[PDB]
């Protein structure tokens, strides 16, 4: 009984925020066996949704860590702030050092963009047929 | 020296005016050990005797096809190609710099969907004594490439376009790519060896085909039109999973929509154009699909 | 693809207004930077605008003369250059500078495109 | 195809100088190079020097390393061979070739040739 | 459980019209795209048309463009293939096939995961 349209709308917004935050080792990914394809979602949508939920929690903790809060300080109007908030919102919808550590932020944001795109496809399909 | 393919070797020559090159040891590929002689290309001159031959490779004159003989018979051939570097830069004569997206773009790849199938292409000014070899993998021999084929010939500058179709054997269109695909092209012109590599994620090389069946439905107000189109036939299925986003432009004004229809104001003598993009990932926009007012 | 325009040959103490067009996208929520490259010498950060226009950054050499601004759905970032001096002669490039990292004083990790020539005749 | 035409040869006093020129109609590739060769009575054809149109460092045979100088003129489409401190041993037919395999001293690597220019150094 | 059952094959006069159907089970049409392939005696399998059931968007191979119409009744879980102005070269066994996810409407035969037994259409000159 997932909130398909609410999830669809929020996941799409995450794609926009993730991109806005950069345009263009160590994370989780949606794999082949995660059942995020239409057939997997038809049979048991929980397998894919638990896996999307796990990834959301991982990225939110990373975005709240000193990798993002450290130096150089993000701008006070940064889309990262809203991205962090929207990750929380979606995971709650499913289950209610110096430098130049930018290189790591960009490695994270790039990976996050790939994750949220798969998630948005899952919710868009589910909202349309399930 | 290193083996490129059976009986084909590459010598990395660091060239500057005064020598001195690489000392290369060639070995005859035979169970034989005695009465072995060596020749180079199209000269009868015995370069050496024995299972082994020591060569000082300093320029293209030392490259070529070395052959080993015994009792009036050829035993093996060793083709030596050079990978020339001057001022620490490898030569890039065979492929033309496409100069788009950026500079030093020799290979260009594109995907019409998430199937795991893609095309790479490159340009050359060479028409003879040319060979290309294409290899690809994810990270892991998942990718099978076809043969490089001449796909176009542009005139004045007389350039030849080559293209190759590759396919990822065990592709999961609905999963998240974590390791990029690597495309490797070997280019051989006469005795000159060159290399070209491309690293990408399929999601980054996506360019959908244009929207199709672009139609206009006139509305109650003069010059006000209902524009409609459909997803391209080559695009990933189901469309409810692999969604696209559209841009509608009155040319002669702009509207972004996730729907396959829009209402705009038409001036007679003007064109309505539509292009598509992945809804969730910022990859390339398609070519424009157009219809007159 | 942002496009640079507005450059030209001007007299010292003169004015110019540079513009970066995006297409094919909206400049909504993007931090944008203006950079400059004088003959022979390295690329320099000039000015940067935060995604919402509230936070602006300027190189010490341009303060009080240059003013960066964003435009309402025109999908353009402007660079008003007042009281111009031969020292400001360069090709001006505009680029996405998320969090204004580069104009601010940190390093990233690049370019694109083609700039617009600004010349101040001494 | 591209044609090569060499000129500037003739009789010269042993110790003098002369500058040979090789006029090309084109170049087949942009990385193409022009190489000078010479054929002396009794001896085999010998590589002298080669230069690319695109510039960079030339390639010289050891026996001639500077007292001969290879240079080019892209506006004129000509390669020059400056010969200083000429000796009777330099008496030969000087020939011009085109190659896509720079650096090479191998005649067979040169795809097109000129007719040649006679240089006679009278001691 | 997954089945594709064709029907409608028969003997047709040149210029004749025929309608083919494909009954899908036990997967839902809106999850997949359905393609029709044709195998003329002694020839390799060829694509004819494809349909994204959820959209109604239809593809037609150059050989059938302007003559064939593909449609689907999601409720009855069936796909139809209206074949008009039929000609002797349209003689073939027509196959219904399910498109693997991520592939287009004009996907190759190896991009189909399930096939039907096929129905025979003979256009006798
Ligand atoms: C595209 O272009 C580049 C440049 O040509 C290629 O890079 C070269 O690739 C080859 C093949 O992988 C490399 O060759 C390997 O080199 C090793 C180096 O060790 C020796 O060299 C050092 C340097 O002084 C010595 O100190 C040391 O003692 C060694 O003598 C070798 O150990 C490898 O040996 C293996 O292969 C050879 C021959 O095939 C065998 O004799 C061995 O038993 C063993 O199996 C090997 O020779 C070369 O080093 C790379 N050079 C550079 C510049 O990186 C790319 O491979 C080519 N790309 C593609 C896609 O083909």
């Amino acid at each position: 009984s997932p909130a398909w349209t609410q999830c669809q709308q929020l996941s799409q917004k995450l794609c926009t925020l993730a991109w806005s935050a950069h345009p263009l080792n160590d994370v989780p990914h949606i794999q082949c066996g995660d059942g995020c394809d239409p057939q997997g979602l038809r049979d048991n949508s929980q397998f894919c949704l638990q896996r999307i939920h796990q990834g959301l929690i991982f990225y939110e903790k990373l975005l709240g860590s000193d990798i993002f809060t450290g130096e150089p300080s993000l701008l006070p109007d940064s889309p990262v702030g809203q991205l962090h908030a929207s990750l929380l919102g979606l995971s709650q919808l499913l289950q209610p050092q110096p430098w130049q550590r930018l290189l790591l932020r960009f490695k994270i944001l790039r990976s996050l963009q790939a994750f949220v795109a798969v998630a948005a496809r899952v919710f868009a399909h589910g909202a349309a047929t399930l | 020296i290193w083996e490129l393919k059976k009986d084909v070797y590459v010598v990395e020559l660091d060239w500057y005016p005064d020598a001195p090159g690489e000392m290369v040891v060639l070995t005859c590929d035979t169970p034989e050990e005695d009465g072995i002689t060596w020749t180079l290309d199209q000269s009868s001159e015995v370069l050496g005797s024995g299972k082994t031959l020591t060569i000082q490779v300093k320029e293209f004159g030392d490259a070529g096809q070395y052959t080993c003989h015994k009792g009036g018979e050829v035993l093996s051939h060793s083709l030596l190609l050079l990978h020339k570097k001057e001022d620490g830069i490898w030569s890039t004569d065979i492929l033309k710099d496409q100069k788009e997206p950026k500079n030093k773009t020799f290979l260009r790849c594109e995907a019409k969907n998430y199937s795991g199938r893609f095309t790479c292409w490159w340009l050359t000014t060479i028409s003879t004594d040319l060979t290309f070899s294409v290899k690809s993998s994810r990270g892991p021999q998942g990718v099978t490439c076809g043969a490089a084929t001449l796909s176009a010939e542009r005139v004045r500058n007389k350039e030849y376009e080559y293209s190759v179709e590759c396919q990822e054997d065990s592709a999961c269109p609905a999963a998240e790519e974590s390791l990029p695909i690597e495309v490797m092209v070997d280019a051989v012109h006469k005795l000159k060896y060159e290399n070209y590599t491309s690293s990408f994620f399929i999601r980054d090389i996506i360019k959908p085909d244009p929207p199709k069946n672009l139609q206009l439905k006139p509305l109650k107000n003069s010059r006000q039109v209902e524009v409609s189109w459909e997803y391209p036939d080559t695009w990933s299925t189901p469309h409810s999973y692999f969604s696209l986003t559209f841009c509608v432009q009155v040319q002669g004004d702009r509207v972004f929509t996730d729907k396959t229809s829009a209402t705009v104001i038409c001036r007679k003598n003007a064109s309505i154009s539509v292009r598509a993009q992945d809804r969730y990932y910022s990859s390339s926009w398609s070519e424009w699909a157009s219809v007159p007012c | 693809q942002l496009v640079e325009s507005g450059g030209g040959l001007v007299q010292p103490g003169g004015s110019l207004r540079l513009s970066c067009a995006a297409s094919g996208f909206t400049l909504d929520y993007l931090a944008i930077g203006w950079f400059r490259q004088a003959p022979g010498k390295e690329r320099e950060g000039v000015s940067c605008v935060s995604s919402s226009g509230q936070y602006t950054y300027y190189a010490d050499s341009v303060k009080g003369r240059f003013t960066i601004s964003r435009d309402n759905a025109e999908s353009t970032v402007y660079l008003q250059m007042n009281s111009l001096k031969p020292e400001d002669t360069a090709v001006y490039y505009c680029a996405t500078d998320p969090e204004c990292y580069r104009v601010r004083g940190y390093y990233n990790g690049d370019y694109w495109g083609q700039g617009t020539q600004v010349t101040v005749s001494s | 195809e591209v044609q090569l035409v060499e000129s500037g040869g003739g009789l010269v006093q042993a110790g003098g100088s002369l500058r040979l020129s090789c006029a090309a109609s084109g170049r087949t590739f942009s990385w193409s190079a022009v190489g000078w060769f010479r054929q002396a009575p009794g001896k085999e054809r010998e590589f002298v020097a080669a230069i690319r149109w695109s510039g960079g460092s030339p390639y010289y045979a050891d026996s001639v390393k500077d007292r001969f100088t290879i240079s080019r003129d892209n506006a004129k489409n000509t390669v020059y061979l400056q010969m200083n401190s000429l000796r009777p041993e330099d008496t030969a037919v000087y020939l011009c070739g085109e190659t896509s395999l720079f650096p090479t001293s191998r005649g067979s690597h040169y795809d097109t040739w000129g007719q040649g220019t006679q240089v006679t150094v009278s001691s | 459980e997954v089945q594709l059952v064709e029907s409608g094959g028969g003997l047709v006069q040149p210029g004749g019209s025929l309608r083919l159907s494909c009954a899908a089970s036990g997967f839902t049409l809106d999850d997949y795209a359905i393609a029709w392939f044709r195998q003329a005696p002694g020839k390799e399998r060829e694509g004819v048309s494809g349909i994204d059931s959820g959209d109604g968007s239809a593809y037609y191979a150059d050989s059938v463009k302007g003559r064939f119409t593909i449609s689907s009744d999601n409720a009855k879980n069936t796909v139809y293939l209206q074949m008009n102005s039929l000609r002797p070269e349209d003689t073939a066994v027509y196959y219904c096939a399910r498109v693997r996810t991520g592939w287009g409407l004009n996907a190759p035969d190896y991009a189909m995961d399930y096939w039907g037994k096929g129905t025979l259409v003979t256009v006798s000159s």
